[PDB]
RNA sequence: UCUCUUACUUUUAACCAGUGAAAUUGACCUGCCCGUGAAGAGGCGGGCAUAACACAGCAAGACGAGAAGACCCUAUGGAGCUUUAAUUUAUUAAUGCAAACAGAAACCUGCAUUAAAAAUUUCGGUUGGGGCG
RNA sequence: CCUCCGCAUAAGCCUGCGUCAGAUUAAAACACUGAACUGACAAUUAACAGCCCAAUAUCUACAAUCAACCAACAAGUCAUUAUUACCCUCACUGUCAACCCAACACAGGCAUGCUCAUAAGGAAAGGUUAAAAAAAGUAAAAGGAACUCGGCAAAUCUUACCCC
RNA sequence: GCUAAACCUAGCCCCAAACCCACUCCACCUUACUACCAGACAACCUUAGCCAAACCAUUUACCCAAAUAAAGUAUAGGCGAUAGAAAUUGAAACCUGGCGCAAUAGAUAUAGUACCGCAAGGGAAAGAUGAAAAAUUAUAACCAAGCAUAAUAUAGCAAGGACUAACCCCUAUACCUUCUGCAUAAUGAAUUAACUAGAAAUAACUUUGCAAGGAGAGCCAAAGCUAAGACCCCCGAAACCAGACGAGCUACCUAAGAACAGCUAAAAGAGCACACCCGUCUAUGUAGCAAAAUAGUGGGAAGAUUUAUAGGUAGAGGCGACAAACCUA
């Protein structure tokens, strides 16, 4: 391509102008109804039991008139308590893994640079 | 095979750091500060193993008994077959009765 | 973008270039590089600017600083700790020998002062401004950033605009006044598109 | 536009206006003959044949007649060192043809003679490697690979 | 025994290092001299006379 | 690794942050609460030490519970406490037989009763440890207040509390509207039961109601900030003027 | 031997799983008796293109140009540039009341309006 | 088909060129006869034979190779199945009583008795080829 | 010279013998243009097909088989009206290939529509020699089951009987 | 001199401390990752068995919220294998560590990826120059088996005694394991490298301390008591139980479809005979083309037929023209 770099700064200017326009949306939002999200949601857990940020959707019917709707389950059933631990217990293996390789590369990084420790 | 072709990076141990000139140091806490502090108050580590000893199915009991409550789903069915393990080897496996 | 490998390894050449592909595939695994960790704040060797070489096979000789690496911590010196090698052989040509630099770490490397070309250690201090400023320890003196080129190259000092470039007493003019309606709504108002069917209300969940 | 929400119409509902379009084309060089009014573009997925025919009326002023666009599949065989498949992204090939009898042909947007620079350019490191080349020659076979350095 | 060979090298351009590079190569001599210089015909002979 | 805190206490550690936190105090008191319940399918030992016939000597003796399996059909009646006993029989009543699963299941009546305090009758399923209870309590009204929550054993039977209590809190005229001498009358017999409407509200919820029930307190649309910064300069403008 | 860790799409299954599988394009009508599709004009989202005749601004900016610090657009910075002054005014002139807050601006509900703020009802 | 086989073509085969497996393998510089031996010897004893060496055939030997083979026996090792093996009726069904009712009954629950259909577990050793221990 | 194959659809698969370039170089041989390998680029354009149906009541005894005879049982594969509501219109997706399931470029498995021998699609022989043994096929004097557990194979195109 | 061999990091393990993550846009319970229509659909229910009792049938340890001590005591128990308290007593507590691992190790992890299986699920392998690759004129030598350099000369567990001399002479029945006894024609081993198998202190003994007392609460003591040292392996079943996943093969069923030339006959679970289905006999093949095929010969081929598609029945079971068949080789 001749100038290959034009194009990045076009999609800068592209994202910067879209940047501008929605902040002045979002900031008169804020002034005339004060919710922070142009997009009605909520904080529902799914039949996975974990807490999840649901989207809603533009629907003509009531919910509680809704077919496809009502199948679809926001609750967790007592089974999936046992799963939660276990999920947490891994991510804390991988937090500690994180938080012990890090003292590791400090303490034999000071023996090679002793004057980092003076 | 198997062996280096090459000499082992040297290796310096300082015989005068902090922690070997000051190791041992007050082992007779007890004896000279009138009983106040106990020598096996000095180890630092597992919370079941501070001034204890046992063999390897006491310490599994032990732990579990203390700290069998805070240990991971995994870590916790680990350590109930070991002790289930253990328990069958010591008690119905050996060569004196 | 860009895709790096966790140990990737830094070198002379730029990361995505012809030749670091070959230097660097993505599947080669090699031992990172042990660097010294030195604060962004710390750092005080900057391209343009004369230091000296403390170690190397030609110590104390000063030579301007064409680039710096900070993942490594690696000072370039232009004429400097440079060996000589082969350029564009072929099958048939042996090659032409140029010499070529090697990078030099921070710590092989020691700034002059401007007044007295001889090496020295520098401490970060501030103006009178509030500047920020690097003070010599020994014999006090301010040392400016010394100019550098610009990565992309444009001179602004040499700079003609172009058929597509904002003028600058266009790209500086204020036409925005605040107010409370959106861009859809002032856009309207501006075009002259009338829509007087509303908008009826819907559910959301 | 796409990655957006599509406010919902209900009967005699407002007009569905967008003033702000996300969507990007790109003019290709179709790779078969094609007639002279046809004209082939890349659109992304979320783009239709009737919003493509409003987006070059719209905004480039170029009246269409006739809009086919097809799905076009990418490879999925290339594997990396990891034997993990590569997917090449799907594009949506979009054939267009003029309106009022326009005919349009693809320029040649590298012409050769451009790329010939008629002035001279002089690079400092190819001017090293060109003069020494040809200076030097190649071993005399009579010389019997003996070094020519020596005048002797 | 889906082991190959690691043949994935390519021949590249040793002419010119990257582009759009702030570091330039360095160089200490040209490549020829300026202006050519021919020694007269007959300074064989002149060498003998020295005066 | 280990866990900072044990795994029987996190339910309790929910209840440190969230919504739970902002539960009413008294309710969070009444969840924590492990009251023993009456004994029902057991015979308490009555003492604290008895006298063992093997070798004369005084030893301690402990009331050790029995599991009880309530059947979620139990929530919407009255049984007293009773419930599906799951346990093992030995055949014949011989240690040396063998061991085979028994479930003893109570006895079921669909009796109706009247409550004064709602003014309504109620087709409930009972057994006859509600019936005998109701009668020591001598009435409906009495038995589900005096009752405490664990020896009821029934979300209906706490609902009942709940809507009996803010009858008595409210002095609600809704009770024989038409008989002012005969409403203040049962209001007078179950004075001894009265509780603030506050603390009223919340009894008998389960922790999921409580939750729902907070949160719709705590929902409300956000104020706009027009509002607010409207409050804020013209305060500012007023002390403006001031210094002027 | 079916690939399951790869994207399914309506390539993929017989002639139903192909026609009722999309690409993600917005719908743009119905389907009617006779498998007659109806297009709706007001479904179809019209493009307000402006006039870009005499158009003083450009794609991109000459570099001689200065090093402005960036300011991000905040509600309070919005309603003191716009609403404060308005305010103020009435405020000197002493005819302030909180029943006229729709005559500086302030909107109370946005039922009614054409382009809603929450939630929104157009597009970008 | 055979007395009684024979001829021919094709594939295979063998040779030249290309590509290139598998079971197998303690080490072998790997002979015959007689004898001996854990009872069937290339290796021990006594005789005989014996330059080295590849290719093509053959199938007597290497108790040839291939799945701890089939076949009998062993185990206080398993499982299926059958039953007048032992241990049980939890469960199911039918009655009885208590309970609970109306004024009689049913449902339900408890405790029993009958079966039904299942559940758990085991199959003592010694001796005896034509027996009825 | 073969063709018991072919073409298309359905299902399945997912760019998998199109172009260019390659230090290229292993598809069970070959290979420079080498290429069923790698990189890059190119592509299959809807009329066919898929994706349908305003509500509430009310309607639908008499097969099919050339449906006309006849003859059945196994008794069958196809229908609306009334009133109200209703008038915007051609979107979206599938479209390639020598292809799929059998660990393989596997002599196997594989639905329907046409062609019933092709107008389509292919190649059994790397070269040589013409030993044994082995597989397949053909021919045979005189005899014709003498072979063998047995007319098994092969030739031929047979008769009669018993058991179940 | 080839193949190779070496080369230290990535990262991990065990503790301590501290209570952890989860809204850029868009999509995602329908066939998930699919903008957009009238629903009613609901969670809760003793674990069992292996195993020990040398069988087995009652029984047989499983954190339940303070270490130690009371104490393996009271009790429980085919009073037997074994199980087992309480009153009471009262504890210190400083995260930033290692007589942990170093690419067959340490997490499986370069990754739950490649790959395998319909699914649940199983589950890898490997990397190595230098300050500089913008020094490849590069990261020199030597090192397993395997080869090459360099085929072989009577005779024999391949060696030993020897010898001027390789052989020739003389002497010599491989190793391990299992058995009374193996050169045994009994087991295992082609070979190289790495990995791979004896854990417990009651008593007694030995060596110190103190001593009618010993011990840093408890416990023992008629020379004992305290402390240390020093004794108790690896791989392999067929099974059993619990909870899941499977009827895309097959067994049968349901829904709505499709196929069956020609001839003879008659309104046939008829005859001959293609497609099609089936697999009688023989041969080839036997790590094959094929974890059941090829060639020829056969049975049926308008029906209790064949077949595509979707759905159903799931192991204490299904299903079955009962073959103990079939339910993913
Ligand atoms: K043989
Ligand atoms: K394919
Ligand atoms: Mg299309
Ligand atoms: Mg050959
Ligand atoms: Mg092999
Ligand atoms: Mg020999
Ligand atoms: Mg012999
Ligand atoms: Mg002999
Ligand atoms: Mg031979
Ligand atoms: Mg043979
Ligand atoms: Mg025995
Ligand atoms: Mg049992
Ligand atoms: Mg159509
Ligand atoms: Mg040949
Ligand atoms: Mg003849
Ligand atoms: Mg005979
Ligand atoms: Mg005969
Ligand atoms: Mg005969
Ligand atoms: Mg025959
Ligand atoms: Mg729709
Ligand atoms: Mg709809
Ligand atoms: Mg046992
Ligand atoms: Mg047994
Ligand atoms: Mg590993
Ligand atoms: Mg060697
Ligand atoms: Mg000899
Ligand atoms: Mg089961
Ligand atoms: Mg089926
Ligand atoms: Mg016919
Ligand atoms: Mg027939
Ligand atoms: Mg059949
Ligand atoms: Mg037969
Ligand atoms: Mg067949
Ligand atoms: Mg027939
Ligand atoms: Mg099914
Ligand atoms: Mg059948
Ligand atoms: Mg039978
Ligand atoms: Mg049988």
């Amino acid at each position: 391509m001749p100038s290959p770099e034009r194009l990045d700064k076009v999609v800068d200017s592209m994202d910067a102008l879209d940047k501008v326009v929605q902040e002045r949306e979002d900031a008169l939002r804020l002034l005339q109804t004060g919710q922070e999200r142009a997009r009605p949601g909520a904080w529902r857990r799914d039949i996975f039991g974990r807490i999840i940020w649901h989207k809603f959707k533009q629907w003509v019917i009531p919910w509680h008139l809704n077919k496809r709707y009502n199948r679809k389950r926001f609750f967790a059933l007592p089974y999936v308590d046992h799963f939660l631990r276990l999920e947490r217990e891994k991510r804390a293996r991988i937090k500690a893994r994180k938080e012990n390789l890090e003292r590791k590369k400090a303490k034999i990084l000071l023996k090679k640079f002793p004057h980092l420790a003076e | 095979i198997g062996i280096r072709l090459t000499l082992p990076p040297p290796k310096v141990v300082d015989r005068w750091n902090e922690k070997r000139a000051m190791f041992g140091v007050y082992d007779n806490i007890g004896i000279l500060g009138n009983f106040e502090k106990h020598p096996k108050e000095l180890i630092r580590g597992p919370i079941w193993l501070r001034g204890w000893k046992g063999n390897e199915l006491q310490r599994c009991i032990r732990k579990r008994k203390m700290v069998g409550s805070r240990m991971f789903a995994d870590d916790l069915h680990n350590l109930n077959k070991r002790i289930r393990y253990l328990y069958k080897h010591f008690n119905r496996h050996g060569k004196f009765r | 973008k860009v895709t790096l490998p966790p140990h990737y390894r830094y070198g002379m050449s730029p990361p995505g270039s012809v030749a670091d592909k070959r230097k660097n595939p993505p599947w080669i695994r090699r031992r990172p590089v042990v660097v010294e960790p030195i604060s962004d704040e710390d750092w005080y060797l900057f391209c343009g600017d004369t230091v000296e070489i403390l170690e190397g096979k030609d110590a104390g000789k000063q030579g301007k600083v064409v680039q710096v690496i900070r993942q490594r911590n690696w000072v370039v010196v232009g004429g400097l700790n440079t060996h000589y090698r082969y350029i564009g052989k072929t099958m048939d040509y042996r090659g032409t020998m140029i010499p070529s630099e090697a990078p030099l770490l921070h710590r092989q490397v020691k700034l002059v002062d401007p007044m007295d070309r001889k090496p020295t250690e520098i401490e970060w201090r501030f103006t009178e401004a509030g500047e920020r400023v690097r003070v010599s320890t020994r014999s006090g003196r301010i040392i400016p950033k010394p100019e550098f080129p610009r990565a992309d190259g444009i001179v602004p000092e040499t700079w003609i605009d172009g058929p597509k470039d904002t003028s600058v007493e266009d790209a500086l003019e204020r036409t925005y006044v605040p107010c409370l309606k959106t861009l859809q709504e002032e856009v309207m108002e501006a075009m002259g598109i009338k829509e007087t069917r509303k908008y009826k209300k819907v559910y959301w969940y | 536009a796409r990655n957006v929400v599509y406010p919902l119409y209900r009967l005699g509902g407002p007009q569905l206006r967008v003033f702000r379009t996300n969507f990007f084309i790109q003019l290709v060089r179709p790779g078969v003959a094609q007639p002279e009014d046809t004209v082939q573009f890349r659109i992304p997925m979320e783009m239709t044949r009737v919003d493509l025919r409003n987006y070059l009326e719209g905004i480039y002023n170029v009246p269409v007649a006739a809009v086919r666009t097809r799905v076009q599949h990418g490879s999925n065989k290339r594997r990396d060192h990891r034997n993990v498949r590569i997917k090449k992204p799907d594009y949506k090939v979009a054939y267009v043809q003029l309106a009022h009898g326009q005919t349009f042909t693809f320029p040649d947007l590298f012409p050769e003679k451009d790329e010939s620079p008629e002035g001279s350019a002089a690079d400092d490191l190819y001017s090293m490697l060109e003069e020494e080349r040809q200076q030097r020659q190649s071993s005399d076979p009579r010389r019997g690979g003996v070094p020519s350095w020596f005048g002797l | 025994t889906e082991k190959e060979f690691m043949q994935h090298a390519r021949k590249a351009g040793l002419v010119i290092p990257p582009e759009k590079s702030d570091r330039s190569i360095h160089l200490a001599c040209t490549a020829g001299i300026f202006d050519a210089y021919v020694p007269p015909e007959g300074d064989a002979r002149i060498s003998s006379l020295s005066k | 690794p280990l866990h900072k805190y044990p795994v029987w206490l996190w339910k309790r550690l929910q209840l440190r942050e969230g919504i739970c936190s902002r539960l009413p105090g008294h309710y969070l008191r009444s969840l924590e609460e492990e009251r023993t319940p009456t004994p029902v399918h057991y015979r308490p030992h009555g003492a604290k030490f008895k006298i063992n016939p093997k070798n004369g000597q005084r030893e301690r003796v402990e009331d050790v519970p029995i599991p009880i399996y309530f059947p979620p059909e139990s929530q919407r009646g009255l049984w007293g406490g009773e419930g599906w006993i799951l346990g093992q029989i030995y055949a014949n009543n011989d240690k040396l037989s063998k061991r085979l699963k028994k479930v003893w299941k109570p006895q079921l009546f669909e009796r109706e009763f009247y409550s004064e305090i709602l003014d309504k009758k109620f087709t409930v399923t009972v057994t006859m440890r509600t019936l005998d209870l109701i009668d020591e309590a001598y009435g409906l009204d009495f038995y589900i207040l005096k009752t405490p929550k664990e020896d009821l054993c029934s979300k209906f039977g706490m609902d009942l509390k709940r809507g009996m209590l803010l009858r008595l809190a409210r002095q609600d005229p809704q009770l024989h509207p038409e008989d002012p001498e005969r409403r203040a009358a049962i209001y007078d017999k179950y004075k001894e039961f009265a509780i603030p409407e506050e603390e009223a509200e919340w009894v008998g919820l389960t922790l999921e109601e409580a939750i729902e029930k907070q949160r719709l307190l705590e929902e409300k649309d956000p104020v706009p900030l027009f509002k607010i910064y409207v409050a804020e300069l013209i305060q500012q403008l007023q002390q403006q003027a001031l210094s002027e | 031997g079916a690939d399951r860790m790869s994207k399914w799409t309506s390539k993929r299954g017989p002639r139903s799983f192909r026609g009722r599988k999309g690409r993600g394009a917005k719908g743009i009508g119905f389907l009617t008796s006779g498998w007659r599709f109806v297009q709706i004009k007001e479904m179809v989202p019209e493009f307000v293109v402006p006039d870009l005749t005499g158009f003083k601004l450009k794609p991109y900016v000459s570099y001689l140009a200065p090093e402005s610090e960036e300011t991000p657009l905040t509600a309070a910075q919005l309603f003191s540039e716009a609403v404060a002054p308005a305010i103020e005014k009435d405020f000197k002139d002493g005819t302030f009341d909180p029943d006229n807050l729709e005559k500086y601006g302030f909107e109370p509900t946005q039922e009614g309006k054409l382009f809603q703020l929450y939630p929104r009802n157009f597009l970008r």
